[PDB]
RNA sequence: UGGUGGCGAUAGCGAAGAGGUCACACCCGUUCCCAUACCGAACACGGAAGUUAAGCUCUUCAGCGCCGAUGGUAGUCGGGGGUUUCCCCCUGUGAGAGUAGGACGCCGCCAA
RNA sequence: GGGCGGUCGCCUCCUAAAAGGUAACGGAGGCGCCCAAAGGUUCCCUCAGAAUGGUUGGAAAUCAUUCGCAGAGUGUAAAGGCACAAGGGAGCUUGACUGCGAGACCUACAAGUCGAGCAGGGACGAAAGUCGGGCUUAGUGAUCCGGUGGUUCCGCAUGGAAGGGCCAUCGCUCAACGGAUAAAAGCUACCCCGGG
RNA sequence: AGUCUUGGAGGUAGAGCACUGAUUGGACUAGAAUUCAGUCAAACUCCGAAUGCCAAUGACU
């Protein structure tokens, strides 16, 4: 039981207020913990990006649900 | 209004960062002084290193 | 393994490639008359350093005035360059 | 009930589309007695458009729908199904207003 | 009063009163548009006799759920000290649980 | 200490000190795939189990009733995720696509990962729009070498052909998985020798 | 780079419990599903903490 496979890169990719160009990595995790928000899309393994570029915030939904949205400069 | 920081101990044998904040102060040399305006910027640098510094207010 | 034994190798080559020299449009921008410009007065003041299969003109640059010009090939953009200032291009 | 699943049907719908960036949505609210109909945005929420009565005799008075949207007439609106199937007078009442000027 | 909303159930569920000229619902059928692992139940559909009994609405209840302190704690972020399969001081921000309490909603947009 | 055994890639948790990275011959488990459908799209749909009425019927397969905030399910093992559903039911289809790609993630490199948007052509729906395979992360290999095709380039004095280039595509358990060669066992000490 | 100013994470043990679990105390009683709740959880999760690093926009050095 020694065996262990190698850990994906997972985390945070940027902050908050950060000048952040469109297309640019930001929050990549498996299933689906964070809900996508205002310009942001999602990839092939629920990846959070960016369309278009601006700021960055962070927010929520209900009484557990974060969310990431991007305001345009 | 003014500061006056003075050294009491030394930096050799502390941890890191404070070696850092003691070396933006202006201070290299033990009981060297230098004078400040006060700040909260400033004052909370001395709340980090306050066994090490003792503070003169004039 | 190095990184060079890891990178295919690349077509072939071919036996015998026909490189002419070429010379700026800028090159006949020093020089006194366009008249009777052959590459053998061309590689004797040495504007050309060697002669090799043919003499190709670009038309990279601005010309002045007309001036013989005999060349093996010629570029479509330095075509009209020559043909705009008073030249002749003999091919 | 009946109310509740048009309303989530309605819901599944606005999920998907909500288009309202001057390009606005136009709902149907369908009753037992008539048919109405609503021009509103999202965050805005005013009504720039909004038509009623008060089979699809009541769509030749749903024809009215772009007749007064012909008072503004600025941009496309997409339509919304609610939770009503395109099958009868709801979508006789998209084509209609539709000829009238209205490109959707 | 209806439509679509905005806010992290303080919206909720529960319990009782109010109701409806209009609103809206049931209620009347399948003539076709369209319907069912089966069915006008639903979706449709075309119609206004009607009870409101419900849905919805207005008004009450701390029943359940939810939200929530203040203070003290605990463990430590500096620094110190002893008896160290550990323990104790001083400047440091300070929970959870628990109670006082919040609360059976607020805030837009038109339409009638 | 040499010997006996195992293990040498990829995936999820546990150690790994609350995120990138992180050890041990530290603890648990998985995989060398499957499926034209368990896929894309259009529209509907809520669930497991409790508790009654019996024709089979068991403490239990079904059967209509009061109920359930997920006690269900999702090809596969886990964790993360999910009932405005990704989970059920049908209509309809082959986007399981061609040329790409602003950028970013990861970090010695080689690779690997996500991608708005554009064009060519479609599918699906009234439309907006969605679609460059499966809820997410595993199911694979170098150059090298030969094989089957599409063809233009070249083709040694001139034409051809031969042969190679350039695209589509096969053969690797190379499993000691960044792969010493196509090919390869013990053996002997009085042992030769550099080392504790 | 250093400090304070503001909004941006993580569930480590301070922990106790809906879910999973180790259990038994007691079960329901066909001692298997499961009832009131005491226990412990490296592979248990409705809550928020002490430094850093991501930035940010300012200040001072």
């Amino acid at each position: 039981n020694g065996r262990d496979s190698e850990a994906k890169r997972l985390g945070a990719k940027r902050a908050d207020g950060q000048f952040v160009t469109g297309g640019s990595i930001l929050y990549r995790q498996r299933g689906t913990k964070i809900y996508p928000g205002e310009n942001v899309g999602r990839g092939g393994d629920d990846t959070l990006f960016a369309k278009i570029d601006g700021t960055v915030k962070f927010e929520r939904f209900g009484r557990d649900r974060k969310k990431v949205s991007v305001y345009p400069v | 209004a003014k500061l006056e920081i003075t050294l009491k101990r030394s930096v050799i044998g502390r941890p890191e960062d404070q070696r850092v904040t003691v070396r933006t102060l202006g201070l290299k040399k033990t009981n060297q002084t230098v004078v400040h305006e006060d700040n909260a910027a400033i004052r909370g640098m001395i709340n980090k290193v306050s066994h090490l510094v003792s503070v003169k207010e004039q | 393994m190095p990184l060079f034994q890891r990178l295919p190798k690349r077509g072939f080559t071919n036996i015998n490639r026909k490189e002419y020299a070429v010379v700026n449009l800028d090159k006949l921008n020093g020089f006194a008359e366009g008249t009777e410009v052959t590459p053998e007065l061309l590689l004797e003041t040495g504007v050309i350093s060697k002669l090799n299969a043919g003499v190709k003109i670009l038309g990279n640059g601005k010309l002045e005035k007309k001036l013989t010009v005999k060349a093996n090939k010629f570029s479509a953009s330095a075509k009209e360059a020559v043909e705009a200032a008073g030249g002749t291009a003999e091919v | 009930s009946k109310n509740a699943a048009r309303l989530k049907r309605h819901a599944r719908v606005r999920a998907k589309l909500s288009g309202t960036a001057e390009r606005p949505r136009l709902n149907v609210f369908r009753s037992n007695k008539h048919i109405y109909a609503q021009i509103i945005d999202d965050v805005n929420g005013v009504t720039l458009a909004s038509a009623s009565t008060l089979t699809s005799a009541a769509t030749k008075v749903g024809e009215l729908v772009a007749k007064r949207a012909a008072e503004k007439g600025i941009s496309d609106v997409v339509f919304d199904r609610g939770g009503y199937l395109y099958h009868g007078r709801v979508k006789a009442l998209a084509d209609a207003a539709r000829e009238a000027g209205l490109k959707f």
